[PDB]
């Protein structure tokens, strides 16, 4: 009910009902799904000796009868200059497109959708032609090389005789020209191929029908057909089965209860989450990563008091707890002459040095952060680190000069002890030690040794991946844990959505968005195919904020009252419109 | 040779400095001058703070506290004895100096259960079986969902964490 | 003085009213360092004998051999115990549970309750 | 004995659940192995399973070796009665 | 407060707007780009904290885009919560000084009338909002966010005529959205978004602000 009026147009921009754009071409590509499947990229591989090895046209050429092999053509260009820069003007493209491919997939993932089966269709070409495997060719590579450019300006999806329009059409097909390019290299050819001329005649005329075909039609209801082929897969199972993995995993609401939560625009997700990264030392030190983690933990003093008390002891000096006696004679000179003002009435707190420990929180921080909370009138003092017992002391001082019971007291003679509780009530629940805001007590220290992830590049070239620490959390304040030093500002990332849009902005989302359907999808086991998913998240961002598709968000869009009314809400829009 | 001073509070804070210097009487079997050593711990002191604040007084005051401990003699000693310098006293070197057996062991075996907290943390579902078609690691997980079905029957699905590649029975 | 000394100060709700039997509440006297109790109804007032007026979260009153008690052991669907020796009786036939209760906490610690009539003592492992 | 000695990311009465869990889903996989590699090559029923026709190695696994744990909403058996799953068993019985 | 972490904060949200002065195309040192925590506590002089300025001093002009249409300025206000009389008093500075447009990096919180006369202000002069929390990072360097040019009017024109479109025909992206804030864009004008593809590699798409 909300895609329905999305489909091609006859220019290509896939349009609503109302005539918006929804995008450029249809998938980002000009692509329909069926005719599309799974291929490899060669390019992304790992050393720059082995590349350079196996994809550079050789020109040191062995003196010996070194290219009549493969090749009976060669002594024909051995000698010329300008065949050796135009080859070489072809492999500094490669290695350019090579370091743009590594930007386009940091996962260092080469399996990619394309049109058109080129090691099936090459591999097509050697079994028609009847081309022995093992003999010299009258193919040229010049002819490839200009033939490879003629068969990428002949693969046009939009017409482009306009600078905009020729820029929308270079990038459009870029990632299926690397991989042809790539595929298609004189040395391929030549070094594994063995295509001769008039079957690489045959193969660039192969290549051209079967892209050309390959294109979507204009007219093809594609909102339809993208709600249902990710409709149907959320049909296939798991309605609420749990997957045990790690120390997580009362993680991540998982199929289709997650995909209700998700699609709504849920402002409260059952289990909000953030995937936390770390740098410097602390990327790869545990006690370096618990104290980044201690800083982040919503700690609250209620979950670090052992035990309180509450005494009646008006002078310290003689007081009720005999043993209490030594920080008297450690506390006479703590501002001496209010010990004359102070109340009678004593709180006591017992700390456990376990806890404390864990927190790595000190006496000093806590003393001067409820002194700090409550003001000069809350009167704290503390004890020995290194006492076996951790105890706080606490009374209650008040304004001195104002309060001679000139009225009555404005406080209506509230009772103190009573007052105290309120204290301990409020001291506990509110105060936010170390740890700010609502991530709560649930924290999570994870090893990297799991997924595809913390993976660079190296000297070599090639992928090496690093295991390091993240931090998953319970959580939703994205915004200060990125702001928190030494985690890292860049990959830390959220599957709450209304949250991301608010730090982030709209952009992220449509990324994110895709990338937790993406993330359902996958775990559920089944695939769906790309475009699909990209029209759904283009489709609920477009109108700017989000679009949930329930009928306080689809059927808020300025669309037709008569479609409007065929949703849900059915006679209450007809009765507004 | 350490600089007098002319406040009334820096001169009581001292001698309270001194009389917890002077507790078990250890500085008489070595006979230093504990007076003047804490002359000197309040100056390094007041070179950090320069102020009468209670964060500097609190700073003393922890001083004398660690100094008073009954459970650890050994650390006034060692003090006492000009193995540890007024300008070093001014800074713990421990989050409340307990070196010399006892609570610095507890503190470290603490200091092992609370990192232990974090350790393995906990991980792995467990088979082992299966062998990689990428990284060529034999460390994998399987999933087991949905049975009967109509089209796609209850299948093995086997997933290579350690890079993200899955696949089924197949 | 040392760390072994129980905490058990007297946390204390009754002793209410000996008039009117209602609840007591402290209440100051600034002049003699004494605290009271008073009934809010009425003009009776005595001193408290603790300075303790409240506590909370012993966090381990582990609760491990009090409440629980010894009819227990007439449980037939309990699991009798050829393990022998109670620590008091010279006789085996130790009834033991986990836990029984929800605050289960966390325990696996096994509860042994002697069943034979020279006891009714019990005992944690 | 309470010796056990929690996992450092769960509490004790979860890292037994996890413990039993482990272990008799190791058992069941280890005699599911076995059955398989035990049969012939003329066991229609491998012929049903290898071709991808129905079934699967777990299907072959529940009729010969062993059936294994059951599940409810993610853990074992629960006790719907005090301490009990069924009145049958004596109270606090966490074996299999 | 009254620590050198907080230091580490001025010294960050520093570093965030100017390099959000450099991408609006603003001449900018770029030693002052690599400039770190330990040389600005030098360069500045951060001093021991408590003592003076290490705000309304770090009050800093910036004037470059490669267009001069003349300098931008940008202001750290002290109070945690700023009225309408110190903004009063800062409009008065920067008129007679004659600024051209105007950044505010406030501490916390913002009286309610003080973003009114803001708003109503803005017909005459130009005028920006941004709570601090937001600038203790880059948004622009997260791992989700794509590219973003701004358009200028003409290329705008040549992008309508090259589809056939209306600017209402295009998809929409809020004024008050985090990442049109950080370019500062102004209503009316458009966005152009580069993405990453996972099938052509590379997509191109556009935004209408509004
Ligand atoms: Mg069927
Ligand atoms: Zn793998
Ligand atoms: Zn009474
Ligand atoms: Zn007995």
């Amino acid at each position: 009910k909300s895609m329905e009026s999305v489909m091609v147009k006859y220019d290509a921009t896939v349009r609503n009902s109302i005539n918006q754009v929804v995008q450029l071409r249809y998938g980002e590509d000009g692509l329909a799904g069926e005719s599309v499947e799974f291929q490899n990229l060669a390019t992304l591989k790992p050393s720059n000796k082995a590349f350079e090895k196996k994809f550079r046209f050789d020109y040191t050429n062995e003196r010996a009868l070194r290219r009549t092999l493969q090749e009976d053509l060669v002594k024909d260009v051995l000698s010329n200059a300008h065949i050796q820069n135009e080859l070489e003007r072809e492999f500094e493209r490669m290695r350019e497109d090579r370091e743009v491919l590594r930007v386009i997939f940091p996962t260092g993932d080469s399996k990619v959708v394309l049109p058109c089966n080129l090691l099936r269709m090459i591999w097509n070409a050697q079994k028609i032609f009847h081309i022995n495997p093992r003999l010299p060719s009258d193919l040229h590579p010049i002819k490839v090389v200009e033939g490879v450019k003629e068969l990428s300006k002949k693969l046009v999806i939009v017409n482009g005789d306009d600078p905009l329009s020729r820029q929308a059409q270079e990038n459009a097909t870029l990632l299926f020209n690397i991989h042809l390019r790539s595929t298609l290299c004189s040395r391929r050819m030549a070094e594994e191929f063995r295509l001769s001329g008039e079957a690489f005649d045959w193969l660039l005329g192969e290549i051209e029908s079967k892209f050309n075909q390959a294109i979507a039609h204009p007219g093809e209801m594609v909102g339809a057909l993208a709600a249902q082929s990710l409709g149907e897969p959320a049909t296939q199972m798991t309605l609420n089965t749990f997957h045990y993995a790690g120390v997580s995993a009362k993680n991540v609401t998982l199929g289709v209860p997650r995909l209700k939560e998700l699609i709504n625009i849920s402002k409260k997700p059952k289990t909000p989450s953030l995937t936390v990264f770390l740098l410097g030392q602390s990327a790869r030190d545990a006690e370096r990563a618990k104290d980044i983690l201690c800083r982040l933990e919503h700690t609250t003093l209620r979950k670090v008091t052992a035990n309180t008390a509450i005494y009646y002891d008006p002078n310290p000096q003689s007081t009720v707890v005999a043993e209490d006696q030594e920080w008297v004679n450690v506390y006479y000179e703590m501002p001496d002459f209010d010990v004359a003002r102070i109340s009678p009435w004593l709180l006591r707190v017992e700390l456990d040095r376990k806890h404390m420990t864990d927190r790595k929180l000190t006496m000093e921080q806590i003393a001067e952060k409820i002194n700090a909370g409550f003001g000069d009138d809350l009167n704290c003092i503390f004890n020995d680190d290194n006492a076996e017992k951790l105890v706080l002391r606490i009374r209650i001082m008040n304004s001195d000069e104002n309060k001679m019971q000139e009225e009555e007291e404005v406080v209506d003679k509230m009772d103190d002890d009573v007052f105290l509780r309120c204290i301990e009530s409020n001291m506990l629940t509110d105060m936010t030690l170390q740890g700010i805001e609502q991530i709560s007590k649930v924290y999570m220290h994870l090893p990297q040794t799991d997924n595809k992830k913390k993976i660079i590049i190296t000297e070599d070239g090639e992928f090496k991946a690093l295991q390091e620490w993240i931090l998953e959390t319970d959580g939703v304040s994205l915004m200060r844990v990125l702001s928190e030093k030494d985690v890292d500002p860049v990959r830390t990332t959220s599957n709450d959505i209304v949250e991301i849009f608010t730090v982030l902005g709209i952009e992220a989302v449509r990324k994110a968005l895709e990338r937790e359907l993406y993330h359902v999808i996958s775990f559920d086991g089944s695939y769906v195919n790309y475009r699909h998913l990209a029209l759904l998240c283009d489709t609920m961002t477009c109108r700017g904020h989000l679009m949930a598709i329930t009928r306080h968000g689809v059927n808020r869009q300025d669309t037709g009252p008569l479609m409007k009314c065929s949703f849900e809400e059915t006679v209450d829009v007809l009765m507004e419109a | 040779r350490a600089p007098s001073t002319s406040d009334s509070v820096r001169l009581k804070c001292r001698e309270m400095l001194a009389a917890a210097l002077r507790t078990g009487d250890d500085y008489i079997a070595i006979g230093a001058d504990e007076e003047e050593l804490g002359s000197q711990i309040e100056e390094a002191i007041y070179q950090e703070i320069r102020n009468t604040d209670m964060k500097y007084k609190n700073r003393v005051r922890s001083r004398i506290s660690n100094l008073k401990d009954a459970k650890n003699p050994n650390l006034r000693k060692n003090v006492l004895c000009g193995n540890i310098p007024p300008d070093l006293f001014a800074r713990m070197t421990a989050e409340e100096m307990a070196s010399d057996e006892l609570k610095e062991m507890r503190k470290n075996l603490t200091k092992e259960a609370i990192r232990e907290h974090q350790m393995a943390k906990t991980g792995g579902t467990q088979t082992d079986l299966f062998t990689c078609g990428k990284c060529k690691k034999k460390n994998c997980t399987y999933t087991q969902v949905q049975t009967r079905s109509a089209d796609e029957p209850m299948t093995t699905f086997v997933v290579c964490n350690e890079c993200g590649n899955r696949w089924k029975f197949c | 003085m040392e760390p072994d000394g129980t905490y058990e100060p007297g946390f204390v709700g009754i002793r209410f009213c000996q008039e009117c039997n209602n609840m007591l509440y402290p209440k100051e006297d600034k002049e003699n360092r004494i605290l009271l109790y008073a009934c809010r109804n009425c003009d009776y007032q005595q001193e408290a004998d603790n300075s303790c007026i409240y506590v909370n979260k012993i966090t381990h009153e582990v609760d491990e051999l009090t409440q629980i008690i010894a009819d227990v052991s007439q449980d037939p669907t309990l699991p009798r115990t050829e393990d022998h020796p109670c620590q008091k009786c010279g006789h085996k036939e130790a009834v033991f549970f986990q836990s029984h209760s929800a605050r289960a906490e966390d325990a696996m610690r096994l509860y042994y309750v002697c069943t034979a009539p020279h006891c009714g003592h019990r005992w944690t492992e | 004995n309470n010796e056990l000695e929690p996992t450092p990311g769960n509490t004790l009465r979860q890292t037994f659940e996890n413990q039993v869990n482990r272990i008799l889903n190791d058992a069941r996989d280890k005699t599911g192995s076995s059955a398989q590699k035990s049969l012939s090559e003329y066991n229609n029923f491998k012929s049903m399973v290898v071709s991808g026709a129905k079934g699967s190695k777990i299907n072959i696994s529940q009729v010969i070796a062993v059936v294994g744990q059951q599940n409810v909403e993610g853990k074992r058996i629960p006790f719907g009665f005090k301490h009990r799953t069924l009145p049958h068993f004596i109270k606090d019985d966490y074996g299999p | 407060m009254d620590d050198e972490e907080e230091t580490y904060r001025l010294w960050k949200i520093r570093k965030t707007i100017m390099q959000l002065c450099h991408d609006r195309g603003y001449l900018v040192t770029q030693d002052e780009l690599d400039q770190t925590l330990e040389e600005f506590k030098a360069q500045s002089g951060d001093k021991p904290s408590e003592g003076r300025p290490r705000r309304t001093d770090l009050t800093v002009l910036v004037a470059h885009n490669d267009d001069p249409t003349d300098q931008m300025f940008v202001f750290f206000p002290e109070e945690p919560k700023v009225g309408i009389k110190t903004i009063k008093v800062y409009c008065q500075r920067m008129q007679e000084e004659n600024i051209t447009r105007a950044l505010i990096v406030v501490q916390q919180g913002m009286t309610p009338s003080a973003k009114q006369s803001l708003v109503d202000m803005a017909p005459k002069y130009i005028l920006e909002q941004f709570l601090q929390q937001e600038l203790l990072i880059n948004i622009t360097e997260h791992e989700l966010v794509p590219e973003h040019v701004v358009m200028t009017k003409e290329e705008v024109t040549e992008l309508l005529a090259r589809y056939k479109l209306r600017e209402n025909q295009l998809p929409r992206i809020q004024a008050g959205d985090p990442v049109a804030r950080y370019f500062g864009i102004k209503r009316g004008q458009v966005v152009k978004i580069i993405r990453p593809s996972e099938t052509a590699g590379r997509y191109i798409t556009y935004r209408l602000v509004q």
